[PDB]
């Protein structure tokens, strides 16, 4: 199914589009991926105390 | 066996394996915070049955 | 099995590659999609909570 998807010649307006948005969830992401780290360090500051 | 890759099927490839990648990230950043949760979770449990 | 007979048929036409412009997701694509935006959430909320 993954072969018989891959040789269709141009880019649709929805395949374009979720490019967009793909390209909006890394630093998302980014902010996400400090949230955990800060939330951790919440933990082990209270653990700890 | 006969067909020349165009600039679309490199786009594509390039949109799809960021998909993997967020995916892939996205199900371990929910794994980071359950093994946070089962840490929170079994630190509130007493490990001594002999009390009534 | 039958998807993939359709799919293997239907990119033999010289007709449809014309629509593909105007192509929506596939549901495969959308499903990842779907399933992106459903984690993100649900990572965005277990930090708060």
């Amino acid at each position: 199914l993954h072969s018989f998807h891959s040789e269709l010649p141009v880019l649709s307006d929805s395949e374009r589009d979720m490019k967009k948005e793909l390209q909006l969830i890394p630093d998302q992401l980014r902010h996400l991926g400090n949230a955990i780290k800060q939330v951790t360090m919440k933990k082990d500051y209270q653990q700890q105390k | 066996g006969t067909i020349y890759l165009q600039h679309a099927d490199e786009e594509r490839e390039k949109t799809y394996k960021l998909a993997e990648n967020i995916d892939a990230q996205l199900k371990r950043m929910a794994q980071d915070l359950k093994d946070i949760i089962e840490h929170l979770n079994t630190s509130g449990a007493p490990a001594d049955t002999s009390d009534p | 099995v039958e998807e993939a007979r359709e799919q293997n048929e239907r990119n033999r036409d010289s007709g449809y590659l014309h629509l593909l412009y105007k192509r929506p997701l596939d549901p495969k694509s959308e499903a990842q999609l779907q399933e992106i935006r459903r984690l993100h959430q649900y990572v965005k909320f277990a930090v708060q909570d």
